DNA sequence: CCCTGTCTGGCGTCCTCTCACCTATGATCATGACG
DNA sequence: CGTCATGATCATATTATTACGCCAGACAGGG
């Protein structure tokens, strides 16, 4: 009926019986004489109701004025079969059975409970120990597990007063005599005094698990089976197999096994067990049942035949093939078919070709209303007969009832949202789908043999929503950028190409026309070539007047092409997006400035338009690959004949003795490369411009019009590497090892190849192969994981209400501008107005959508970095305001309030899954002033600028305000420059040592050494071949106890004995040293600044995508400081070695272990800030989140993903990664409880806490405080507050046992509950039906 | 009909225009009301969405003629009554 | 299989990605027209009544 | 357990003379029990044992309405509850 | 008789069914010729030597 | 090798003919390449393929329609596609499309009576299968409910 | 009690099409033939 | 007429391991 919460909890014996209707009691099924159940076994009639309606077992009542009453005979209710599809039954088992759900779902339930580990239960639940209960005034405890032996000294000493008892009647007397308050009391008294933190989170999880069973209704008895359910008969069917016998359903054989132990057991306890006997039957029992409710979870599980293990219940709910992922998410459908698709050009984008057959079948209860409804049968069963035998007027239904409804093409792999679209039948005389082409683009879909499904809208509402929301007309832009979707493929810029070129001399040159029309008819006539330059008279529409189209008229100097394609294009569009050659990126912009331009109409009617003359052009070419197409170069053999003698070079060096092997593979594999090159160059030279015609003068060359070289340049099929391997060699392939073979593939598939080459290129395709398959194995997964942790994410909302935004700069790895400005704050709205530097000036309000106008605006003006309102930073509670995301991506305005931005993001993320891979100085280019950021510089005697800092990074500022170059300066660096200052082009301004760790000075004086004993602290070793030794500093390991807590420092002085303090700070200038230092300058010598101390030694694909949104953490955390100040050392060598960081004005007894394997960055005189790093190494994404921020995390996630999707040639919005970022970081973790009711170590969900902290603030009240945590996409959608949703994710069982015993109670909260529930998705136009709903509520 | 987008240009929501076309369909179809457009044999759902081009029907022009022809039957109640 | 005369050109657009165009030469010379054999089972089983 | 449950001495003498109590078994095939049918026309519903044939049949209790009509049957033939 | 995509040859990079196709024409070049030398009911002299 | 067997027929050299058009009669430029190709008819046909279904029979332990096309039966609106109409703002068709047109006995007789009357309209209900999970769910020791 | 190793639980693409396979062995009872 | 042998029909659950891999979180080993 009518509900709004589906409640989970526990089930009391009470309640079995009160759903159940009877009590099975014998293990019979079918009686196999007829089909007429066993009374009162598994199937029943008495239990469960009759098997045929109205048909009672006995037979006494079939009248309809005689309903109601029951039968006598079987006393069989005669009322219908549906009824055998609800009623349930019980066993009452013999004795009572643990649940292995709260046994060993791990954490064990019952396990932190009592407050006893899982161990000691299981045996004592299987029969082989003894529990102790009600202990008495005796030696023993309460929770003291004993054995045979010690219960013979218990029942021997102590036979009275002193009880124990075994197996599931133990558990359950201790579960009972379990007192709750008493529980609750101690654990916080302990908690408030004990204070240790293996205790802290132990006793903190057991005192939520009670806190969470004693405000709910359950009881701690409940999780001990005394009745079991049985499963109503219809939905464990028994099937024939038409040979006589039933191969029975699993669950049946299950019920049967414990039927038969429970009577055995029950005959047992009967006629009396024999003493330390009754207790294998009740193991058997208990096995029995764990077999039946979680098959397998207990040691080694059954089986029927042979191998494989057989059903239980939870094989039912769990995985696939179970009732969660193949039954209720996704479900076989009426009214739909399937067939193979084909092309049929003649189409408009909006209808598709469907057969006769399909269309009639399809269609049919439309057809029977026509018929009914005009008058051409009586009843439907006329009608039926006469659309079977298809008659000649229901042809003539048929396309009445066809002509103004969609239909929905569904492609079988659908990867993103345009994988199903909306059409307009047209009926087809054949077997087949034909399908537009140009909407092919979008389905990926070749036509190969490929199958696309139909389906069919019934109802009127998704008639409206399948011609205004999905019709093939309407996304004409993809949702992950904004790129058209509508890009014409391969024949049609195969026709645009061919038709707008210039040849220097062909028929009718130079004469002049008046107009495009008799351009066409010069053309058709053969008085003219396609492609000959010729002046033309065109009138275009340019559209300066305030929206009117002011007509312009001009000579231009172009083709009859041109000017035959310009008699297609629409009115307000220049010329001079016709007049050039046309391949697939200027005919793709050309409909993209069509789109911005005319609007929606004109684009598609001009896409069709485009499609058609470009169809029609390319089949008056007749551009056809021949064998002679593919030309040789004639310097290919003295080029391989040149390489082959400088491998013949290498070769009689290396048996001369002057060469190693490696240095020796590595010069034979760059002379191949440059004749690689070479042979590459030659032969491209050779297609693009061998072609020379006289121009009717002498001579001319021209771009040449091969056929292969134009299928190579318009980019229809193929690219420059393609046709390498056609003309020229094709290269060094790899060697499965992964490594790659001296002598390449010196031949070309023009020519021959051999058989050790052909092989080689097999080892490359194989491993491609492979490398698709298990590809498209993880990137599926990848985007199930994303859409169900975004899943619920609605706009909802229309301004939230805030301005912290996040800061949108271009990225810069250190060469040229990777993405500009202008295609990151593309459309999204600005945090702070922007000011332009005429400072107090506003160029744009603070709430300005922006796009393309203004983004040219602050192009023009080089703004630097316009702060914008990001997804991850918004205010909505249980949702995202619509400002705060941006434009609507596949349309142009601002985001709808509704649309579900999650799902469409996930989608976007994970369908270029797909195309992903799976397995010394600083060099300026340009030119502009000189930036620092964080740098410790100081000035050396030569002159120059040292540094002394890691932290340093470079930045070149161009002339307008913006950076085109940054680079990450190392400590010690040594610049030619400094700050602010101008340099030049082509100039290396730093140089350092990656080898040597430089330990230089600020002061000017002696060294001397201090604390550093000779034996012990330094040591002699003697450089032997060269002659300048050094006392070499070692390690805390070398060296024992007797100068381990001695730390050897160089302290840089005066003439006087003092310290030359820093210039500024009265504190004195030393310099500690760690191990593995080589002092090069030992006592009494002045230094300057830039001289060295001592010495110092020393995935990229979809995984890594997977690895930042799973948010693993890495195998070497690059350690960040967590509080700032200066910093120390600590305890020597218990396995790692301390850190102590002690303020200014902070608290100093902080320490971390840090391993010594890593290489540090700090000494002990260098002040830290949190936020800064202490090593090196990957960064892990929970140390950004603690120590920086949240904005910091999010930035951090979008660059280290969008280097991924921009390696691999990827186009996607950033938007979208932003609101995954938003719905991983959603739990929140309580610090101080204050006045609100929640823990000091509880993981509440952020929304939660900040409407109570919003509701207590709001009053004279003090608030609760928090702190965030990121969480993992499988965690974070796995931990939410519904329970339907993290169950049709992974572990079913995990999820359905903690929400059972917390009784938890979900609210239906979004999306995929609704679907699982069937009713309406609160994001499109249910998303008005829900605030309909509850505002009526 | 091929493209639908005045019929958005006129309501912006492009969710308001499904429920308000086919609260439109649906008093046109069973109710038995004539469109204020006269078609081309064309399906109720392309009237109800020419009838919105036109700009003739949106949801405050409908909550006003169910009121207005609520109101009537009530008054002709009223008027048949007393 | 058989063998035909084969033309490399693009032709109106009818084959676009991968499709082929035939002519109606080939059929009318019942030249690919494939011969197939079903088998249908009708077994008389011992039933009640 | 890996061996077999320690097995003290008292149990074993305990079992040295049991059954001293009479048929009693699952309750089947006894004086005033209950049986549901298998097999013939007069099968669909249950009915009651009493005496028996041995080696042969037995004794089935086969009532409709008020009246009723004995049908000896082997047990085979009927269903033994 | 049949009208192929040219178009499919320089991406899926199988160059050996165009030579399969020259020679292919080339065999009924010569099965024309033989068609030709034979309807002409020429005697085996011309035609042992063609 | 090839080229001198093309010369020993009178072909072209380059094996390109100059072809005409059927349709407009006139010459295509650049000429093209003909010759015989070895083309082999493979087993997947269309008429082996090619489906439809309006209304069928339904399977039985989840009143969902069957699988396949010797079972007369409808094809599987999986998953994706269920994410792919969430993506839309399409609402009622996902609710016909996992209610009326699948699972909802009553619903679908309701439904049926609708069309044949020329009434497009849907009395949703519940999905039976859901009922399906209760009773699965409920079969263990949980007490799943419908809560108000 | 504070690491650090082991252990055992989770998970590993979609849609469709085809085909086979879904006991046999042993014991008891009844009937027929031979002595 | 009785006994023995052969054939037909009906009746229940080892019969007497090895070639995935990662992550993760709890359980416990060592110190
Ligand atoms: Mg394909
Ligand atoms: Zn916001």
């Amino acid at each position: 009926e009518e509900f709004d919460a589906i409640k989970i909890a526990l089930a009391s014996p009470d309640m079995i019986r009160s759903w159940s209707f009877g009590e099975v009691k014998k293990p019979e099924t079918i009686n196999y004489r007829t089909f007429k159940p066993e009374r009162d076994g598994l199937f029943c009639a008495r239990i469960f109701g009759p098997v045929k309606d109205y048909e009672c077992l006995c037979g006494k009542y079939k009248r309809l004025k005689h309903r109601g009453v029951i039968c006598e005979k079987c006393g069989v209710e005669v009322t219908q079969t549906k009824v055998r599809r609800e009623r349930m039954g019980h066993i009452e088992l013999a004795s009572p059975t643990a649940h292995i759900w709260f046994l060993k779902s791990l954490p064990s339930r019952i396990g932190l409970l009592l407050d006893m580990p899982l161990r000691d239960i299981e045996r004592v639940l299987y029969f082989e120990s003894y529990v102790v209960i009600e202990g008495g005034m005796t030696n023993l405890e309460r929770q003291q597990i004993l054995t045979e032996e010690q219960y013979l000294d218990a029942l021997e000493e102590f036979g009275d007063e002193f009880d124990a008892k075994m197996g599931a009647e133990a558990i359950q007397a201790l579960l009972k005599s379990m007192d709750l308050e008493q529980e609750c009391e101690q654990l916080r008294e302990e908690l408030n005094e004990t204070n240790s933190e293996t205790k802290r989170k132990k006793l903190t999880k057991r005192i939520k698990l009670l806190e969470a069973f004693v405000q709910s209704g359950n009881k701690p008895e409940w999780m001990i089976l005394t009745v079991l359910p049985v499963l109503p008969p219809d939905l464990r069917p028994l099937v024939p197999l038409d040979g006589g016998r039933f191969a029975t359903s699993d669950l049946n054989d299950l019920y049967r096994r414990v039927i038969n132990r429970n009577n055995r057991l029950k005959r047992l306890l009967d006629l009396a067990a024999p003493d330390i006997i009754v207790r294998n039957e009740k193991r058997m029992l208990q096995e029995a049942v764990d077999a039946l409710l979680d098959n397998g979870r207990r040691g080694r599980a059954i089986t029927g035949s042979n191998k494989r293990p057989l059903k239980s219940l939870a094989d039912m709910i769990k995985g696939k093939q179970g009732r969660f992922r193949q039954n209720l998410l996704g479900k076989r459908v009426d009214y739909s078919g399937r067939s193979v698709i084909t092309v049929g050009p003649y189409l408009r984008l909006h209808q598709c070709g469907l057969p006769k057959k399909m269309a009639l079948e399809l269609f049919k209860p439309f057809i029977y209303g026509k018929l009914e409804l005009r008058g051409l049968a009586t009843t439907i069963k006329a009608a039926k007969k006469m659309v079977e035998r298809e008659e000649a007027v229901v042809w003539d239904i048929l396309d009445e009832v066809i002509r103004e409804h969609p239909v929905l093409l569904n492609r079988a792999p659908t990867l993103h949202r345009l994988g199903i679209q909306a059409f307009e039948p047209v009926l087809i005389e054949g077997k087949a789908i034909q399908l537009h082409p140009l909407v092919c683009a979008a389905y990926n879909a070749d036509f190969d043999g490929d199958q696309m499904a139909v389906h069919v809208p019934l109802t009127l509402e998704a008639q409206l929503e399948a011609r205004a929301l999905m019709m093939s007309t309407n996304n004409i832009l993809s949702p992950a950028n904004g790129e058209p979707i509508i890009v014409p493929s391969q024949d049609v810029v195969l026709g645009l190409y061919y038709m707008t070129r210039d040849c220097v001399n062909a028929k009718g040159e130079g004469m002049v026309l008046t107009g495009p029309k008799e351009a066409e008819r010069l053309y058709r006539s053969g008085l003219a070539s396609l492609h000959a330059r010729v002046k033309v008279r065109i009138t275009e529409y340019e559209k300066d007047a305030n929206g009117e189209l002011v007509a312009k008229t001009s000579l231009k100097d172009t083709t009859v092409g041109r000017a035959i394609l310009w008699m297609i294009v629409p009115k307000g569009l220049p010329y001079s997006i016709v007049n050039q050659a046309l391949g697939k990126k200027a005919i793709s912009k050309m409909l993209n400035t069509c789109y911005r331009i005319l609007g929606l109409k004109p684009t598609v009617i001009f896409a069709d338009q485009i499609m058609y003359t470009g169809f029609a052009y390319a089949a008056r070419s007749g551009a056809s690959v021949g064998i002679d197409d593919m030309v040789i170069p004639e310097k290919k053999h003295e080029i391989i004949s040149e390489a082959e003698a400088e491998v013949a070079e290498i070769q009689e060096q290396f048996q001369s003795g002057l060469v190693t092997a490696g240095e020796r593979y590595n010069k034979v594999i760059d002379i191949w490369a440059a004749a690689n090159d070479r042979v590459s160059k030659a032969m491209m030279d050779n297609l693009q411009t061998e072609t020379v015609i006289n121009r009717d003068g002498q001579e001319e060359k021209q771009v040449s019009f091969n056929s292969i070289y134009m299928m190579a340049d318009s980019g229809a099929r193929g690219s420059a590497a393609q046709i390498r391997q056609l003309a020229g060699m094709r290269g060094l392939m790899a060697k499965p090892d992964g490594s790659i073979i001296e002598t390449p593939i010196t031949a070309n598939f023009r020519e021959g190849l051999n058989v050790l080459q052909y092989f080689i290129s097999t080892h490359g395709a194989r491993k491609g192969l492979a490398d698709t398959a298990l590809k498209t194995a993880n990137s599926g997964y990848l985007t199930r994981r994303l859409v169900d942790v975004a899943q619920d994410l609605v706009v909802t909302e229309d301004d939230c209400g805030t301005h912290e935004g996040i800061m949108m700069t271009p990225v810069i790895e250190g060469g040229d501008v990777k993405e500009p400005l202008r295609d990151r704050v593309l459309g999204r709205v600005t945090a702070e107005d922007v000011l332009k530097p005429g400072t107090a000036d506003i160029l744009v309000p603070r709430n300005t959508l922006l796009h393309e106008q203004w983004c040219d605006l602050l192009e023009e003006n080089s703004v630097d970095a316009v702060k914008v309102r990001s997804v991850v930073s918004c205010d909505t509670d249980f949702g995202v305001c619509a400002h705060c995301y941006g434009r609507d991506l596949a349309r142009g305005h601002i985001i709808n309030k509704g649309e579900a931005i999650g799902v469409i993001a996930a989608q976007s993320i994970g369908e270029p899954g797909t195309q992903l891979t799976m397995r010394s100085s600083i060099q300026v280019k340009n030119k502009g002033s000189i930036k620092l950021s964080n740098v410790k510089s100081v000035v050396n005697s030569s002159g120059k600028l040292v540094i002394t800092s890691r932290n340093t990074e470079l930045k070149l500022i161009d002339e307008f305000g913006r950076t085109k170059e940054s680079y990450k300066v190392p400590y010690g660096a040594v610049l030619a420059k400094g700050d602010g200052e101008q340099v030049a082009g082509g100039e290396t301004v730093a140089n350092w040592d990656p080898h040597t760790m430089p330990v230089i000075t600020e002061v000017s004086g002696f060294v001397r050494f201090t604390d550093m004993i000779d034996g012990q602290t330094i040591t002699r070793q003697t450089d032997e071949l060269t002659g300048l030794s050094s006392l070499v500093v070692l390690d805390s390991a070398e060296r024992t106890a007797g100068g381990k807590d001695l730390r050897p420092a160089l302290k840089i002085v005066d003439a006087q004995g003092n310290d030359v303090l820093i210039p500024g700070t009265d504190m004195p200038a030393q310099y500690f040293l760690p191990g593995k230092a080589i002092v090069q300058l030992e006592d009494g010598v002045q230094i300057s600044s830039g001289d060295t101390l001592a010495r110092i030694p020393q995935t990229g694909g979809l995984p890594r995508v997977a690895d930042l949104f799973e948010a693993r953490r890495p195998k070497e955390p690059a350690i960040l400081a967590e509080i700032s100040g200066i910093v120390s050392f600590g305890k020597e060598t218990k396995g790692k070695r301390r850190l102590v960081i002690t303020p200014v004005d902070g608290s100093d007894p902080y320490e971390e272990m840090i391993p010594k394997w890593r290489q540090l960055n700090v000494f002990e005189g260098e002040r830290v800030e949190r936020g800064d790093v202490i090593s090196d190494g990957p960064e892990a994404p929970h140390d950004i989140l603690r120590l920086r921020g949240v904005h910091a995390v999010t930035r951090y996630i979008v660059n280290e993903v969008q280097d991924v999707y921009r390696l691999q040639g990827v186009k996607i919005n950033d938007k979208h990664i932003e609101v995954i970022v938003r719905q991983m970081l959603r739990k929140a973790t309580i610090v101080n409880a204050g006045s609100s009711d929640f823990l000091e170590g509880e993981q509440v969900e952020y929304s939660r806490v900040k409407i109570a902290n919003r509701e207590l603030e709001a009053n004279g009240k003090v608030g609760a405080t928090y702190s965030r945590d990121l969480l993992g996409i499988t965690k974070a959608s796995l931990a939410t507050e519904s329970f339907i949703s993290a169950a049709s994710f992974q572990e079913t069982t995990r999820v359905l046992t903690e929400a059972a015993v917390a009784g938890k109670r979900d609210e239906l909260r979004g999306l995929k509950e609704n679907v699982i529930v069937g009713r309406l998705i609160p994001a499109g136009t249910g998303y008005a039906y829900h605030q309909d709903r509850m505002r009526r509520r | 009909r091929v493209t639908v987008q005045d019929a958005v240009e006129k309501i912006g929501n492009r969710f308001d225009l499904v429920l308000v076309a086919a609260r439109r369909a649906r008093q046109m179809q069973v109710g038995g009301k004539d469109p204020l457009v006269p078609e081309e044999n064309d399906k109720t759902t392309v009237i109800a969405l020419r009838e919105i081009e036109e700009g003739l029907i949106n949801n405050q022009i409908l909550d006003v003629r169910e009121r207005q022809e609520q109101q009537e039957q009530e008054a002709a109640e009223l008027q048949a009554v007393t | 299989g058989q063998n035909m005369r084969v033309a490399f050109m693009p032709w109106n657009g009818y084959n676009f990605e991968d499709s082929i165009l035939v002519s109606e030469r080939v059929v009318q010379e019942d030249r690919f027209t494939t011969i197939h054999i079903q088998e249908l089972a009708c077994v008389s089983r011992d039933t009640k009544l | 357990g890996a061996s077999p449950a320690i097995v003290p001495s008292a149990v074993i003498h305990q079992l040295s003379v049991y059954k001293p109590k009479d048929i009693v078994d699952p309750a089947t095939p006894y004086p005033g029990d209950k049986v549901i049918i298998t097999e013939g026309a007069f099968e669909g519903f249950q009915a009651i044992f009493t005496e028996p044939d041995g080696e042969a049949r037995s004794m089935l209790l086969l009532n409709l309405i008020n009246k009723e009509i004995k049908h000896s049957v082997k047990n085979t033939e009927f269903r033994k509850l | 008789d049949i009208v192929l995509n040219p178009l499919g040859v320089p991406s899926r990079m199988n160059i050996g069914q165009i030579l399969e196709t020259h020679l292919g024409m080339a065999a009924k070049g010569i099965g024309d010729k033989i068609n030709a030398m034979l309807k002409q009911q020429q005697e085996v002299a011309k035609l042992r030597e063609f | 090798e090839i080229k001198e067997l093309l010369k020993l027929g009178d072909l072209p050299t380059s094996g390109q003919i100059r072809l005409y058009d059927g349709r407009t009669g006139e010459q295509f430029e650049r000429p093209v390449t003909v010759g015989y190709m070895y083309m082999l008819k493979l087993n997947h046909l269309v008429d082996d393929k090619m489906h439809a279904r309006s209304t069928g029979s339904y399977s039985l332990v989840t009143q969902q329609p069957l699988g396949g096309k010797a079972q007369f039966g409808g094809q599987r609106f999986g998953e994706m596609e269920v994410w792919a109409l969430e993506a839309y703002g399409a609402a009622y068709t996902l609710q016909e499309m996992l209610t009326v047109k699948s699972d909802d006995v009553n619903g679908r007789t309701k439904m049926y009576k609708n069309i044949v009357d020329g009434n497009h309209q849907m009395e949703p209900g519940m999905p039976e299968s859901f009922n399906v999970l209760l009773k699965e769910i409920r079969s263990l020791g949980i007490n799943i409910e419908l809560e108000d």
